[PDB]
Protein backbone atom coordinates (compact mmCIF):
# COMPACT_ATOMS: atom_id res chain seq x y z
CA UNK A 1 0.00 0.00 0.00
CA UNK A 2 1.23 3.34 -0.86
CA UNK A 3 -0.45 7.03 -0.01
CA UNK A 4 1.45 9.81 1.86
CA UNK A 5 4.67 7.98 2.46
CA UNK A 6 5.52 4.69 0.75
CA UNK A 7 4.78 0.78 2.59
CA UNK A 8 6.22 -2.19 0.79
CA UNK A 9 5.68 -5.76 1.68
CA UNK A 10 6.50 -9.21 0.59
CA UNK A 11 5.78 -12.55 1.81
CA UNK A 12 6.21 -16.20 0.00
CA UNK A 13 5.70 -19.74 1.23
CA UNK A 14 5.48 -22.85 -0.08
CA UNK A 15 6.36 -26.13 1.01
CA UNK A 16 6.22 -29.74 -0.24
CA UNK A 17 6.71 -33.43 1.52
CA UNK A 18 6.27 -36.75 -0.10
CA UNK A 19 6.80 -40.19 1.79
CA UNK A 20 7.06 -43.79 0.72
CA UNK A 21 6.72 -47.23 1.37
CA UNK A 22 7.13 -50.43 0.36
CA UNK A 23 7.27 -54.08 1.22
CA UNK A 24 6.83 -57.77 -0.55
CA UNK A 25 7.55 -60.82 1.19
CA UNK A 26 7.05 -64.36 -0.43
CA UNK A 27 7.49 -67.73 1.05
CA UNK A 28 7.44 -71.24 -0.45
CA UNK A 29 7.87 -74.71 0.91
CA UNK A 30 6.95 -78.37 -0.24
CA UNK A 31 7.90 -82.16 1.57
CA UNK A 32 6.78 -85.31 0.20
CA UNK A 33 7.86 -88.63 2.06
CA UNK A 34 7.69 -91.94 -0.13
CA UNK A 35 8.58 -95.28 1.59
CA UNK A 36 8.63 -99.02 -0.70
CA UNK A 37 9.38 -102.41 1.48
CA UNK A 38 8.67 -105.62 0.25
CA UNK A 39 8.97 -108.71 2.11
CA UNK A 40 8.85 -112.41 -0.09
CA UNK A 41 8.88 -115.40 2.34
CA UNK A 42 8.74 -117.69 -1.62
CA UNK A 43 11.19 -120.31 -0.70
CA UNK A 44 13.74 -120.12 -3.74
CA UNK A 45 17.31 -119.53 -3.46
CA UNK A 46 17.66 -117.05 -5.99
CA UNK A 47 13.83 -116.16 -7.85
CA UNK A 48 12.52 -115.21 -4.16
CA UNK A 49 14.97 -112.46 -4.07
CA UNK A 50 14.51 -111.57 -7.68
CA UNK B 1 13.32 4.98 -5.63
CA UNK B 2 13.54 0.93 -3.87
CA UNK B 3 13.21 -2.43 -5.39
CA UNK B 4 13.98 -5.50 -3.68
CA UNK B 5 14.15 -8.86 -4.14
CA UNK B 6 14.79 -12.38 -2.76
CA UNK B 7 14.87 -15.89 -4.09
CA UNK B 8 14.91 -18.89 -2.21
CA UNK B 9 14.63 -22.55 -3.97
CA UNK B 10 15.30 -26.06 -2.15
CA UNK B 11 15.11 -29.50 -3.59
CA UNK B 12 15.86 -33.05 -2.28
CA UNK B 13 15.10 -36.58 -3.68
CA UNK B 14 15.83 -39.81 -1.04
CA UNK B 15 15.42 -43.41 -2.22
CA UNK B 16 15.76 -46.52 -0.47
CA UNK B 17 15.59 -50.44 -2.05
CA UNK B 18 16.59 -53.70 -0.15
CA UNK B 19 15.91 -57.12 -1.43
CA UNK B 20 17.12 -60.61 -0.21
CA UNK B 21 16.23 -64.16 -0.85
CA UNK B 22 16.94 -67.16 0.23
CA UNK B 23 16.44 -70.94 -1.06
CA UNK B 24 17.09 -73.99 0.32
CA UNK B 25 16.49 -77.94 -0.50
CA UNK B 26 17.50 -81.03 0.82
CA UNK B 27 17.17 -85.03 0.05
CA UNK B 28 18.49 -87.86 1.97
CA UNK B 29 17.65 -91.70 1.74
CA UNK B 30 18.94 -94.96 1.90
CA UNK B 31 17.60 -98.41 0.29
CA UNK B 32 18.45 -101.75 0.69
CA UNK B 33 17.95 -105.15 0.02
CA UNK B 34 19.41 -108.79 0.77
CA UNK B 35 18.91 -112.16 -0.58
CA UNK B 36 18.73 -114.69 1.86
CA UNK B 37 19.86 -118.70 0.76
CA UNK B 38 20.08 -120.76 3.80
CA UNK B 39 20.03 -120.75 7.66
CA UNK B 40 21.70 -123.51 9.86
CA UNK B 41 21.94 -123.57 13.82
CA UNK B 42 25.29 -125.44 15.73
CA UNK B 43 24.98 -127.61 18.25
CA UNK B 44 26.29 -125.65 21.56
CA UNK B 45 27.13 -128.28 23.52
CA UNK B 46 29.10 -132.04 22.56
CA UNK B 47 31.02 -130.63 19.85
CA UNK B 48 34.08 -131.98 17.67
CA UNK B 49 36.98 -129.50 16.93
C1 LIG C 1 8.48 -17.24 -5.58
O1 LIG C 1 8.17 -18.48 -4.93
C2 LIG C 1 7.70 -19.49 -5.84
C3 LIG C 1 7.29 -20.68 -5.00
O2 LIG C 1 6.55 -20.28 -3.85
C4 LIG C 1 8.79 -19.82 -6.85
O3 LIG C 1 8.30 -20.78 -7.78
C5 LIG C 1 9.22 -18.55 -7.59
O4 LIG C 1 10.33 -18.84 -8.43
C6 LIG C 1 9.61 -17.46 -6.59
N1 LIG C 1 9.93 -16.23 -7.29
C7 LIG C 1 11.15 -15.95 -7.75
C8 LIG C 1 11.31 -14.63 -8.45
O5 LIG C 1 12.09 -16.73 -7.62
C1 LIG D 1 11.96 -30.51 -6.49
O1 LIG D 1 10.71 -30.17 -5.91
C2 LIG D 1 9.61 -30.20 -6.83
C3 LIG D 1 8.41 -29.68 -6.07
O2 LIG D 1 8.11 -28.35 -6.47
C4 LIG D 1 9.44 -31.61 -7.38
O3 LIG D 1 8.40 -31.61 -8.34
C5 LIG D 1 10.75 -32.10 -7.99
O4 LIG D 1 10.61 -33.47 -8.36
C6 LIG D 1 11.90 -31.94 -7.01
N1 LIG D 1 13.15 -32.31 -7.64
C7 LIG D 1 13.63 -33.56 -7.65
C8 LIG D 1 14.94 -33.76 -8.35
O5 LIG D 1 13.02 -34.49 -7.14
Amino acid sequence: YEDKINVGGGLSGDHCKKFGGGKTERARKAMAVEDIISRVRGGSSGWSGG
Amino acid sequence: KGSFRFSYSKNETYQLFLSYSSKKEKMFLHVKGEIHLGRFVMRNRDVVL
